[PDB]
């Protein structure tokens, strides 16, 4: 799914 | 945090103030002004081929400034260079990139 | 999977070390590296990809120019955007510009994105042993900044998603003196560490070493 590290 | 964002913000620490104090002359060479005591209040960090500092300095009384300094890697020599600054900043104002 | 693995040794599969300056575009260097390697691993043609592009345009994939990003999302960016051009046509500037993407210029492409499962360091080793240099993001500290040589261990860094703050490229692995490590390419120039490269403690998810790692599958 969307890799969790990228946000902001 | 994203791999390159600025960190969440933390209270200013004694080293931040060192950085601001070591840096104060550069604000002045650029704005040709003379500030009283510039007190560090908050800062954020960002890893690059060094570290970029995003500090919230109280340089007046009820007026805040936002400096941006770049501290080099421990092997490439050189000192803290004021890469940018934002005039007229509220105390609550979120520190941001630039 | 062999105990050792150096993608740089197998052949001409790792592009020169380079730095990102004061711009937080490490993820783009993480990104460009995985893809230059793959195409190299598949075609033997060595190419350098423009990180500026990812800086100026990978916006719709949750990236944020010189203020942050992540290889996985950027990998998606190149699939959907139909490619990435090199540098000679999209040179590095280290600052947020506006998109100058030009289709007829793209010289490298992406078909699939293989996202290593979260916290699965072992799978990362698999991907590196059989397939391609992997891109990951760990947790840097002023501690790490002084690195000069040897296997970088760390007790100050936590592992979890949050403090993960610096994407790089796992290009190999091994063990010395009984300590298993990761060979890594960094984006700070041929002066820092072991000529841009640094070794880091392997086997314990050192500084959230495998919280968000992935590699590309080039369309060639
Ligand atoms: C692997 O990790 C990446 C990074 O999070 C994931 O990327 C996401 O991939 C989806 C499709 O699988 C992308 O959706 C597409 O969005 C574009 C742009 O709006 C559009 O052209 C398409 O209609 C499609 O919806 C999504 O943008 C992308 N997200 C990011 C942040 O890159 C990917 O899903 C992960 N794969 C797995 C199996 O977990």
């Amino acid at each position: 799914e969307p890799q969790n590290c990228s946000a902001t | 945090m994203i791999p390159g964002g600025l960190s969440e913000a933390k209270p200013a620490t004694p080293e931040i103030q060192e950085i601001v104090d070591k840096v104060k002359p550069q604000l002045e060479e650029k704005t040709n002004e003379t500030y009283g005591k510039l007190e560090a209040v908050q800062y954020k960090t960002q890893v690059v081929a060094g570290t970029n500092y995003y500090i919230k300095v109280r340089a007046g009384d009820n007026k805040y400034m936002h400096l941006k300094v770049f501290k080099s890697l421990p092997g490439q020599n050189e000192d803290l260079v004021l890469t940018g600054y934002q005039v007229d900043k509220n105390k609550d104002d979120e520190l941001t990139g630039f | 999977y062999p105990p050792s693995m150096d993608w740089r040794k197998k052949g001409n599969f790792v592009s020169p070390v380079k730095n990102q300056g004061s711009c937080g575009s490490c993820w783009t260097f993480s990104t460009t590296g995985a893809l230059e390697s793959a195409v190299a691993i598949a075609t033997g043609k060595m190419l350098s990809l423009a990180e500026q592009q990812l800086v100026d345009c990978a916006q719709n994939f949750n990236n944020h120019g010189c203020q942050g990003g992540l290889p996985s999302q950027a990998f998606e960016y190149i699939r959907y955007n139909k490619g990435i051009m090199g540098e000679d046509t999209y040179p590095y500037k280290g600052q947020d510009d506006h998109c100058k993407f030009q289709p007829d210029k793209a010289i490298a492409f992406v078909k699939d994105v293989a996202n290593i499962t979260m916290n699965d360091e072992e799978a990362m080793v698999e991907a590196v042993a059989l397939y391609n240099p992997v891109s990951f993001a760990f947790e840097v500290t002023n501690d790490f900044l002084m690195y000069r040589k040897g296997i970088y261990s760390s007790t100050s860094c936590h592992k979890t998603p949050d403090k993960v703050n610096h994407a790089v490229l796992a290009v190999g692995y091994g063990e010395e003196n009984g300590i298993p490590y990761w060979i890594v390419k960094n984006s700070w120039g041929p002066q820092w560490g072991m000529n841009g490269y640094f070794l880091i403690e392997r086997g314990k998810n050192m500084c959230g070493l495998a919280a968000c790692a992935s590699y590309p599958i080039p369309l060639v």
